[PDB]
């Protein structure tokens, strides 16, 4: 609902040094928290009637303000820009501001308490002067101090700026310093020359351009951002990221400020400080893309930037990502594998255990962790061995040399830890072996039960034999008289003679010399 | 004397 003249107006926007003031931003202000004063003027009003009327409204002498129309630049940038007061001040309001509706302007104004103390608005030749800004940037809060503004003549040098500099920031006088221009968002460029006159210093010398300056000091490296070129870097990659623990479901999560521009390490560095933790016990994860939720593992070693992980964000999601902290060390974590066996202990009973060696160990090393999270039995051993079962028959027994990537446990039983019995420690090796026994009935593909290792001695006889495979089995003697005993290779067995067959060594020894086909071994012939 | 620039020309975008 407009009404008849709302077309004649223009709203002008002033704006009054106290709101740049805490800015940690580029330019001098940020254009969403900048309190205006707001008034609403004629279109063709003229700029003697504006400043007048602004004079007696703002509480000021009108010889004693200066007006700074702020300008939107095609570099990025907004600006204070130099006025002429007097030679432009007949010419119309919507004229002077290009047709900009709201029309911003930057009013200086003196104290006024300093104005008590009889301080008036500063000379200014638009012709050999130049009006500057100036802001410090401290490395240890990582912040910006807004440093008010200067007026210098054109070819006064850089030098001479510095105490005005080291004075507006509480340095003691002759205190070495960094100067910077700030060009616009992500270009800072060093002035190198102080000595050099403020022409030659600057990039394009206007007034409104901005000097940010630091102490030249060893403990700025100690800081995250040591220097305003690389904090106005970092602040202008800035990004927001929600963390959400992966584990504890439908977890909001907490909001960390990063950069763009981070690593893994970076990244890893901040969000494990906010948890009070390592980051080398974080895991994090990528985006499954348009669905929310944890997607793939993200490797300790990954390459890119934070962008690259969060490339998949429409233009205005929450940027998400999830995470796991671990009980360990995340590049053991990763090579971590989990070997799934048997653990047969003193009762001859199956455990199912899984042991994490590292997969570059060997045998050698499974074993000592079954060993760390076993009881043993009784007397016995205190040394333990690793055997290979397919169908219910010890295929192999494995030696401790051997590379656990050797290994392939194509079934979760194919493995079994078992405690070397007293009697197989150290064999004596002319006159007695070590044969695989395992439980068969009708044919010897037949095979159930658990298998296992037994003692035999050379011209030693069979009852006894008998005898040491009762003590282990378990049962007793009536359908332990079913078994019938037999000896296999391959194809085919025979039954040994119950009595009298005196053990021959090898009617259980392979042909000589062939070591890699599986030996001979003794069945038992039983039904369950 | 050395003079201010009229206008800013560079890093456009």
């Amino acid at each position: 609902p407009l009404g008849s003249e709302a077309h004649l107006y223009m709203q002008v926007q002033i704006v009054a040094e106290d709101q740049f003031c805490g800015h940690q931003g580029n330019d001098m202000y940020d254009e969403e928290k900048v309190k205006y004063t707001v008034f609403k003027v004629l279109k063709n009003s003229s700029l003697a009637e504006f400043v007048q009327s602004l004079s007696q409204t703002m509480g000021f002498p009108q010889d004693q303000i200066r007006l700074w129309p702020m300008q939107a630049r095609s570099n990025g940038t907004k600006r204070p820009a130099m006025l002429d007061n007097e030679a432009d001040g007949n010419k119309t309001m919507i004229e002077l501001s290009d047709n900009e509706n709201p029309w911003t302007i930057f009013l200086e104004t003196v104290d006024p308490e300093l104005a008590a103390s009889g301080a008036t608005l500063p000379k200014f030749d638009k012709d050999h002067d130049v009006m500057l800004f100036l802001k410090m940037y401290d490395p240890k809060t990582r912040s910006l101090n807004y440093c008010g503004h200067i007026y210098t003549p054109i070819s006064c040098k850089i030098r001479d700026l510095l105490p005005v500099m080291c004075d507006r920031a509480g340095f003691i006088q002759d205190t070495s310093l960094i100067l910077y221009e700030e060009v616009k968002p992500n270009l800072t460029e060093r002035i190198q020359d102080y000595d050099v006159s403020l022409d030659k210093a600057l990039d394009e010398l206007m007034d409104g351009d901005i000097i940010v300056f630091q102490k030249d000091d060893p403990e700025n490296d100690n800081s995250e951002l040591p220097t305003a070129k690389e904090y106005f870097r970092d602040l202008y990659h800035r990004v927001d990221v929600i963390f959400c623990d992966k584990t504890i479901p439908n977890d909001p999560g907490f909001v960390v400020t990063l950069s763009n521009r981070m690593n893994y390490f970076q990244v890893a560095k901040t969000v494990a400080q906010r948890l009070n933790t390592d980051p080398m016990l974080l895991q994090f994860f990528k985006s499954q893309g348009y669905r929310d939720g944890p997607g793939n593992p993200l490797r300790h070693n990954y390459e890119g930037t934070l962008r690259d992980l969060l490339q998949f964000f429409k233009p205005r999601q929450p940027k998400k990502l999830y995470y796991q902290q671990l009980k360990m060390k995340i590049t053991d974590f990763e090579n971590r594998r989990s070997f799934k066996c048997i653990w047969l202990n003193s009762q001859f009973r199956e455990e199912e255990i899984t042991l994490y060696p590292d997969k570059h160990g060997c045998v050698r090393d499974l074993l000592e962790e079954c060993k760390k999270a076993v009881e043993l039995g009784e007397k016995a051993s205190g040394k333990l061995r690793l055997l290979e079962i397919v169908s219910y028959k010890i295929i192999g027994v494995h030696q401790e040399d051997e590379l656990l990537e050797c290994l392939s446990p194509a079934t979760s039983r194919t493995f079994r830890i078992e405690e070397i019995p007293l009697d197989q420690v150290d064999i004596d090796k002319e006159n007695e072996m070590l044969v695989t026994v395992a439980h068969f009935h009708k044919e010897v593909f037949g095979t159930f039960g658990i298998p296992f290792l037994l003692r035999i001695h050379q011209g030693e006889h069979f009852r006894e034999v008998m005898k040491r495979i009762q003590s282990l089995l378990d049962i007793q003697e009536k359908e332990f008289e079913k078994f019938k005993f037999a000896i296999v290779m391959m194809g085919r067995h025979q039954y040994i003679n119950e009595d009298e067959y005196e053990v021959n060594l090898k009617d259980f020894e392979p042909q000589p010399g062939n070591m890699s086909h599986p030996r001979p071994w003794l069945g038992l012939d039983h039904f369950n | 004397g050395p003079r201010k620039c009229a206008r800013k020309t560079r890093h456009a975008e």
